[PDB]
């Protein structure tokens, strides 16, 4: 036919959070006190309104005799087997968990349609017989990369990285609200996209506020995650990884800390080294490899990149490079102005100070400073943060960092 | 029922035929560091109410060295006959292996079946092998040799770990090893070994013969 | 099982952990009734001078 | 000299500075987190529902059917038969989990299709044969028989006239002239392994080859030949080379090679032992006795320095067809493959363009295709003017391939 | 009773038990290395005796092993079965090959390829014994081997395999062959009735896999 | 729960009970269940280094709402160093006996075992059973071990310790922040040790350890000569003054020491003249000898 199956009959479960993202006075004031109560009026109403969902129900029929019989009929401790192959006379094979194979027969309510040799199903102990089929069968080590918060605030939480917050919306928000521009060109958007920089940017920022304002899944992967021991373990995870991400939502995957996955593919003395360099070359092939891919977007980060295997790097695979420098006299005071936001600040200071006199520092330092500065102030009994915390805080949190590099030779 | 259990699976025990083989007496003329060796193992596991006396906190560990061949597993075995304690002697070479993670894990290995049992005694025969850090190693396997020691100081040093445990250790020439291990709370005492003087010619030549 | 050369790769006292305490614990010091050994190779490289 | 902490001065702090509005903004926040859970547990709705049928269908099973269907029907276990004697059942019969029997037939049997290694419907109690089965097909390399043609014709395959004309002697020609092979005579090669940098074009004429192929094509999953189990993995090799002798002339296409075994060494006495019992389980059943006949073997490889010298040998893999870079009349076709199905200006050359990308492979001037229109939607047009070109050359080659050359570039000119 | 071939691995080892096979009578019976693995526990020493003692009941049995370092490893001990099978499939042809005396009639043959992963000293006397090595094709050989399987074609009569010796050098048995499978395809290119010297210059660099141009520094 | 045991009757497969004390199998090493360790006021001398461990542990804790009225987030890297013997595993057992709080140590070198990819995943699961006790603090022993550097590839450096590495990289600092769990690291060598877990994201507390001033080493002095049994006409300001830059670890072997030497002697009395003699005896040097390389190098 023209519409065979109709695509799996598979809605998508997107998250629930994100309730109302709109407190924005940010402040003591008594907006925010009305806002949030009337976010308590829907929810209680919502809370009522389903207690007396259950509560004023006089219908009982409890199955018109038809499935309480048929839950009788079934076993009470229902167990799990597995298909090798269908004898279609309602009389099929199964296998269980050690091999123990029986001629089931089929008790009856289950459509032959969907099941195939692989596919779980569900049986009795005294005549071993088919009642049901199992459905979704995923091993809980993948539900657990599933996220279902949105952890932090939007882009308008960090403070100003907007030529590279322009690209990965390209790539990620943009095809996914609105792919009409793409087919006037016929070009299909991008795929892969690389972060990498010096330690202490925004590589984790960038992936939870893209995770924050979305509309399809996510999926977080810490780097030696898809590691195990049992020499095939390793790669069946990342083929039932990308199965469960195909199964679900148009949506995109995140593998953080990728250094750890690959380094230029060299062959060596090691046999533990193997299945760690095997699993690795075979998420080469689920990600651009045989025909096609589905709607999934892979985003990856380092903080090193030239240590990485080139078979990684090539496009098709990853068709972004994205530098994370470290920052500038301008877009650094809009790192200080965000960071100070909810706390009381005496007009002595001037954020210019500490900017311009020194010109190297992360903007994870910027946040390590605000928080010292604000221990300053209960360390000698104040409330405000004037000049002389942030002289002190300054020094504090940057001796962490060797003396120097060489003498003046150069002039 | 709870049965009797039995610990056994990396026994080095030298306990009760046969720990001795040796009587007291046997060594020529060790007459200043028998007295030593003595004050730091017989004596506190005896008489450990001299030391309550005063408040003393007696010795953790004793680090002998010296020439190959002054007497010194000799006087290891001195000790294994007229104490009443759990011998354990250990060749520091069968941890310096393959299988990165097994040398780490026999240092855990020894201290576990040690604080579980009697007041005893761990006798290491040899750290002329990996004592020393002295660089940072830019290498590979070079830092898993550097860091059996750093297990070694968190089980020696590391939490109170105090009762009736006692660390011996031989070698040759002293200066090459870590400094780290050197400090006072962890290798209380140093003992030198000369190879005989005169008046030890005579006392070794006397009791052999 | 192949080769045995100085103390480099797999060439290692892997011996001398054993045979330093066999003449120790086999016969002579630790012993049993005059039993008598007859060492007997053709290779060796490296060896214990206390033997 | 700083400490600046005591009980009473803590009273100080949380009542100066909104004593009002303190905890009267923040139990409400704290309350509602509180009401996020408690809608959650009285919502209780998961509902996995599977199994069951529409409920308009098995009204006539579950009526007395069912119940016809429990106790008279049978739990009996399939088996296989070692042998059996003359005058007498005196059946042999084997589990290979369970222990072997020797059993009687029953009386619903006819006493001739008791053949050797057939599967066989077995009792529970008396272990009797009942039915006799079909035999076993194996279940993976169903699921690994391609069955579906991916859309990729030869002309997508530019810059590589040669090279195709080398992998069309292989697998097309004794297909459909099985002649002048043998009116010569000849023998076509079996074995055709492909090598070179990666992102050249490797995976496309092995996507090629499967519409063009009116025949048996496998792709093979590499890593399903390693398994958790020993032995499992070997045996899974065998049953991809028995059916291939079933059918005339299939195709199988391996795909990174390496993985499944690159060197075979032992010095710290073990390692990847049992993927080597795989990887030779595959040398023999390549060359050997019983030669394979109609089975021809396509590999391909990223890293071909790292691999076995016993799969190196011609008989095991013939013809070593390698991918090199376009000089300038491969790229100048490729521009035109990847930027015809583009709305761009109608007067624009591509030479140009294949110029400045002097080292480069057919995924990188597809990746500028692609970059060139997004520039296009960074300004507001719908067709590709030559400066959306010129920009994303930059943007992908001269962003990362070099940084020195460029602004101290007098040294050249 | 025990023969061992051993050297590089294109020289004809497989090549020459086939031959063996073939004009013998001699009740052949070919075994391969990894059949011995299985997965359930003792399997293979079933599998290993039990085809011993079928070549036991037929009196003029021999037989072949094909790559017996898949199984002949130099053993280590471990903790997690793993290889804690295969010595008991090991040990059970060393106990069968000790078994009975070296009398008539069941010699056995094995072959691998590389000889530092088998156990020297479990040889060492009146098993595995007799050393056959496979040497490379020295000049002649090769010339031979090249006029072998160029007996089907069409080969014109001016080709000296001495003159083809000349260029080719450091090849074994197989690559050999490759020169002469590649060269009939290069005449089919051109639609060549006949071989020619240069048909097989050009087959020659095709197997390492060569091409020249014009280098422009050689005039 | 998800991954929670249950009690399963036997009978006809039905549940009975929900069991507790989730599945790990290794946390005989973490949570110390007795401590009856050593005091809080025995340190003697690192007044400094103490409070500001109180503003980063016991004031999160104690008091959350100031950094809500304050509006900062909180701290919760610390990080401890100096020469060897200077009072660093004290102030994790001082801590521990006063933290009214979940305490779990871990050494630093344990997280290697045997075997890749479980030799990493119960780093996950360790900080995943720090949940549970939903105030904690979890303590490193000696990181010159894993955390040292990202080397090369090739055969060389090592890559398993540094999959283990990356895990506590991030697991506390991934995708999901934790909360109400404080993690003290201690060790010397403090610029080899990798510079992405020193990043002030990670560790916002540096703490040195200097060897004790004179005023200082008086004080320690005082704490292990409390026991000790003096006479009289003994003056602890002149034995302080013959120690030129001592540890402080080593006061200790100068106490041990000098009441040996009573031991020895049958006596309880301690004079001054067997310090004296106890300075010479713990305090050495290198004894550089040859004096060649001295003057190649003058
Ligand atoms: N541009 C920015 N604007 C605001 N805050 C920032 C910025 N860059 C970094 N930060 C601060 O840095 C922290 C996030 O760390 P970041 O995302 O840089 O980790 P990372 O890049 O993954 O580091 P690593 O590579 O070492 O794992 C946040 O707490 C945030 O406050
Ligand atoms: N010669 C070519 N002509 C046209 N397009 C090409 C050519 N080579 C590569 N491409 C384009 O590059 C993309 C990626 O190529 P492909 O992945 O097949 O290379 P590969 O050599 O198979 O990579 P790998 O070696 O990693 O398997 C293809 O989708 C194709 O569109
Ligand atoms: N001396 C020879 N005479 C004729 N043909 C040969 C000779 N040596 C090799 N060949 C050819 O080369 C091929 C290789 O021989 P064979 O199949 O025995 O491989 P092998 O050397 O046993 O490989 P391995 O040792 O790796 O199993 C044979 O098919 C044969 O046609
Ligand atoms: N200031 C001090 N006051 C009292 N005792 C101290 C002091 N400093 C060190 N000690 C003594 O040192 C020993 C503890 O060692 P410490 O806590 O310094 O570990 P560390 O030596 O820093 O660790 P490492 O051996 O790895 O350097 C205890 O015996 C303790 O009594
Ligand atoms: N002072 C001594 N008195 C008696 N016997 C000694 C003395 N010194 C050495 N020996 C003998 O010499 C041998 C030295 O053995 P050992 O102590 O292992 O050497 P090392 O001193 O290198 O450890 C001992 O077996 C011992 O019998
Ligand atoms: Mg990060
Ligand atoms: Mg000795
Ligand atoms: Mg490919
Ligand atoms: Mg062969
Ligand atoms: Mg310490």
């Amino acid at each position: 036919p023209t519409r065979v199956g109709k695509k799996k009959k598979k809605t998508k479960g997107p998250d629930a959070a994100s309730k109302l993202p709109l407190v924005t006075p940010h402040t003591q004031c008594r907006l925010k006190l009305l806002k949030l109560e009337r976010i308590k009026d829907y929810l209680l109403m919502e809370e009522e309104f389903i207690r007396n969902q259950e509560q004023m129900k006089p219908l009982e029929e409890k199955q018109e005799e038809e499935r309480s019989k048929v839950d009788d009929l079934r076993g009470t401790p229902m167990s799990v087997g597995t298909l090798e192959e269908i004898i279609d006379d309602n009389h099929a094979i199964v296998s269980t968990s050690v091999g123990s194979e029986h001629y089931v027969s089929i008790l009856s309510f289950v459509d032959k349609d969907l099941l195939e040799p692989g596919c779980s199903v569900l049986l009795n102990h005294k005549v071993h017989a088919v009642i049901g089929v199992l459905m979704d069968d995923t091993d809980p080590l993948v539900t657990v990369m599933k996220v279902e918060k949105a952890p932090q605030e939007t882009y308008a939480d960090i403070g100003g990285l907007d030529n590279q917050i322009q690209e990965i919306k390209e790539s990620v928000e943009l095809p996914l609200t609105h792919p009409e521009y793409y087919e006037e060109m016929g070009i299909k958007p991008p795929k892969g996209v690389i972060l990498y920089g010096p330690p202490g940017t925004g590589k984790t920022l960038l992936a939870k506020a893209v995770a924050n304002q979305t509309s399809a899944t996510f999926l977080r992967v810490v780097g030696s995650e898809l590691i195990q021991k049992y020499l095939g373990d390793g790669p069946k995870l990342v083929r039932e990884l990308f199965r469960v991400a195909e199964e679900h939502a148009p949506s995109i995957v995140f593998i953080d800390e990728i250094d750890a996955i690959g380094t230029k593919r060299y062959d060596s003395n090691s046999g533990g080294e193997r299945e760690i360099q095997r699993t690795m070359l075979e998420l080469l092939n689920q990600l651009d490899g045989f025909d096609s891919r589905g709607d999934v977007k892979v985003i990856m980060a380092t903080n090193r990149i030239e240590t990485l295997d080139p078979a990684l790097i090539r496009p098709g695979r990853i068709d972004r490079k994205i530098e994370f420098p470290l920052p500038d006299e301008k877009t650094k005071k809009r790192i200080f102005q965000i960071h100070t936001s909810r706390m009381t600040l005496a007009d002595d200071v001037t954020l210019d100070d500490l900017i311009m006199a020194k010109d190297d520092l992360s903007g994870a330092d910027i946040k390590a400073i605000c928080t010292e500065a604000g221990l300053m102030a209960l360390r000698e009994r104040r409330m405000k943060v004037t000049n002389e915390d942030f002289k002190k805080s300054k020094e504090n949190v940057l001796y962490k960092k060797q003396e120097g590099t060489p003498e003046g030779l150069y002039l | 029922d709870v049965l009797p259990p039995e610990a056994d699976s990396s026994i080095m025990m030298l306990t009760s035929d046969q720990k001795p083989d040796v009587m007291y007496a046997d060594i020529g003329g060790m007459d200043i560091q028998k007295q030593e060796v003595r004050e730091a193992v017989e004596l506190p596991l005896t008489h450990f109410e001299l030391y309550k006396q005063i408040g003393i906190d007696p010795p953790r560990g004793v680090l002998m060295y010296g020439p190959p061949g002054c007497g010194k597993t000799m006087l290891a075995k001195a000790v294994a006959h007229h104490t009443t304690a759990a011998f354990i002697r250990v060749v520091g070479s069968e941890f310096v292996q393959k299988y990165l993670g097994e040398g780490p894990r026999m240092v855990r290995d020894v201290f576990r079946l040690a604080k579980e049992n009697a007041p005893a005694i761990i006798f290491i025969d040899e750290i002329d092998a990996i004592a020393t850090k002295r660089f940072d190693a830019q290498t590979g396997a070079d830092r898993e040799v550097q860091r059996i020691l750093l297990e070694l100081l968190n089980q020696m040093d590391g939490f109170d770990q105090n009762v009736n445990v006692k660390v011996i250790m031989a070698t040759n020439r002293a200066d090459t090893l870590d400094p780290a291990l050197l400090r006072p709370g962890r290798l209380d005492r140093k003992i030198e070994f000369p190879l005989p003087d005169r008046r030890q010619k005579r006392l070794i030549f006397s009791t052999i013969t | 099982g192949g080769r045995r050369f100085s103390e480099g790769t797999s060439a290692d006292r892997e011996i001398q952990r054993t045979l330093m305490e066999l003449l120790n614990q086999m016969d002579g010091f630790d012993t049993l009734h005059r039993v008598k050994m007859i060492m007997a190779t053709n290779r060796p490289d490296t060896l214990d001078p206390a033997l | 000299p700083i400490r600046a902490l005591d009980e009473g001065d803590i009273a100080l702090l949380k009542t100066y500075g909104q004593s009002t509005y303190s905890r009267q903004i923040k139990q409400v926040e704290d309350d509602i987190q509180q009401l996020l859970k408690k809608i959650n547990e009285l919502t209780g709705i998961k509902e996995s529902d599977t199994g069951l049928a529409p409920p308009a269908l098995w009204d006539l099973a579950a009526d007395k059917q069912t119940l016809q269907s429990e106790q008279p029907l049978q739990v009996a276990r399939c088996t296989k038969i070692i042998n059996a004697d003359s005058e007498d059942p005196k059946y042999i019969i084997n589990v290979k989990q369970f222990a072997k029997f020797v059993v009687d037939l029953s009386d619903q049997v006819a006493p001739t299709d008791i053949e050797e290694g057939m599967r066989v419907g077995v009792d529970r109690n008396k272990y009797q044969i009942h039915i006799p089965l079909p035999p076993k097909i194996d279940p993976t390399v169903t699921m690994m028989q391609v069955e579906e043609k991916p859309d990729v014709t030869y002309s997508d395959v530019g810059g590589c006239k040669e090279q195709i004309e080398k992998l069309r002697e292989v697998v097309e020609t004794p297909l459909l002239h099985p002649e002048r092979f043998v009116n010569l005579g000849i023998e076509p090669p079996k074995g055709v392994l492909l090598f070179g940098p990666p992102g050249t074009g490797k995976t496309l004429c092995a996507r090629a080859v499967a519409n063009r192929t009116d025949a048996c094509f496998i792709r093979v999953i590499g890593s399903e030949l390693v398994q958790k189990y020993v032995g499992e993995g070997a045996r899974m090799v065998r049953e991809l080379f028995e059916m291939a002798r079933t059918k005339k002339a299939c195709l199988i296409f391996f795909d990174e090679i390496d993985a499944i075994g690159g060197a075979r060494f032992d010095d710290g006495a073990g390692g990847d032992n049992e993927v080597q019992r795989t990887m030779l389980e595959l040398i023999n059943q390549l060359d050997g006795f019983d030669p394979r006949g109609n089975i021809k073997v396509l590999m391909a490889t990223n890293r071909p320095d790292t691999l076995d010298p016993a799969l190196m040998r011609p008989g095991r893999l013939d013809r070593k067809i390698e991918f090199s870079l376009p000089d300038l009349e491969g790229r100048t076709h490729i521009f035109k493959i990847h930027a015809r199905s583009m709305s761009v200006e109608r007067d624009i050359r591509f030479e140009l363009l294949a110029r400045l990308c002097p080292n480069s492979t057919g995924a990188e001037i597809r990746s500028v295709c692609t970059e060139a229109g997004m520039f296009a939607i960074r300004a507001r047009r719908k067709i590709a003017t030559e400066k959306d070109f010129l920009e994303a050359v930059n943007k992908v080659i001269k962003s990362y391939a070099k940084f020195s050359a460029t602004p101290r570039y007098m040294t050249y000119n | 009773k025990g023969v061992l071939m051993y050297g590089p691995p294109g020289t004809g080892k497989t090549l020459l038990a086939r031959a063996c096979a073939a004009q013998t009578k001699a009740t052949f019976l070919k075994l391969a290395g990894p059949q011995l693995v299985q997965m359930f526990i003792g399997d293979g020493a079933k599998l290993v005796r039990d085809a011993f003692a079928l070549a036991k009941e037929k009196a003029p049995s021999i037989i072949f092993i094909d790559e017996l370092d898949a199984i002949g490893t130099k053993r280590f001990d471990s903790e997690k079965a793993g290889d804690r099978e295969v010595q008991r499939t090991m040990l059970e042809l060393l106990n069968q090959l000790d078994g009975f005396q070296p009398n008539t009639q069941v010699k056995v043959i094995a072959a691998t390829n590389r000889v530092d992963i088998l156990d020297p000293a479990l040889l060492r006397s009146g098993r595995l014994d007799r050393k056959i090595e496979f040497p490379m094709p020295n000049e002649e050989a090769r010339a031979r081997i090249m006029q072998i399987h160029s007996r089907k074609m069409n080969v014109s009569p001016d080709v000296n395999y001495e003159e083809l010796a000349r260029c080719t050098d450091d090849f074994n048995g197989a690559q050999c062959k490759a020169v002469c499978v590649e060269a009939g395809m290069i005449a089919l290119r051109r639609g060549a009735t006949e071989l020619t010297h240069e048909d097989y210059m050009e087959g020659i660099l095709e197997v390492q896999a060569k091409k020249k141009a014009n280098l422009q520094y050689y005039a | 729960t998800p991954n929670c045991r249950v009690a399963l009757r036997n009978d006809s497969y039905t549940l009975h009970k929900i069991l507790p004390n989730k599945v790990d199998p290794l946390v005989s090493l973490m949570m110390v269940e007795k401590v009856p360790d050593s005091t809080y006021e025995m340190i003697g001398g690192l007044d400094k280094q103490i409070k500001e461990i109180k503003e980063v542990i016991e004031l999160p804790v104690k008091h959350p709402e100031l950094f809500e009225a304050l509006g900062i987030a909180q701290p919760k890297g610390v990080l401890l160093y100096g020469p060897p013997g200077t009072g660093k595993t004290l102030l994790a057992r001082a801590v521990a006996h006063h933290t009214d709080c979940t305490f779990i140590r871990v050494s630093g070198s344990e997280l290697v075992q045997k075997f890749i990819g479980e030799g990493a995943r119960m780093v996950r699961e360790l900080f995943v059973m720090a949940r549970e006790h939903a105030p904690s603090i979890i303590f490193m022993d000696e990181i010159d071990s894993i955390g040292s550097s990202r080397l090369e590839g090739g055969s060389g450096g090592d890559s398993e310790v540094q999959r283990t590495m990356l895990e506590l990289l991030n697991q506390l600092d991934g995708f999901e922040a934790t909360k109400n769990i404080k993690v003290i690291m201690a060790t010397n060598r403090i610029d080899i040790l990798d510079s992405a877990l020193l990043r002030p994201g990670r560790i916002d507390r540096k703490i040195e350890f200097p060897p004790p001033n004179e005023e200082a080493r008086l004080d320690i002095l005082k704490i292990h000569s409390r026991k000790m049994n003096l006479t009289r006409g003994i003056n602890l300001r002149k034995i302080a003054e013959l120690m030129p830059g001592a540890s402080g670890a080593e006061v200790k072997g100068v106490c041990t020491e000098a009441g040996m030497y009573a031991l020895r002697e049958r006596r309880v009395h301690v004079t001054q003249e067997d310090f004296e003699m106890a300075v010479a005896k713990v305090m050495q040097k290198d004894s550089e000898k040859n004096m060649s390389i001295k003057k190649l190098w003058k």
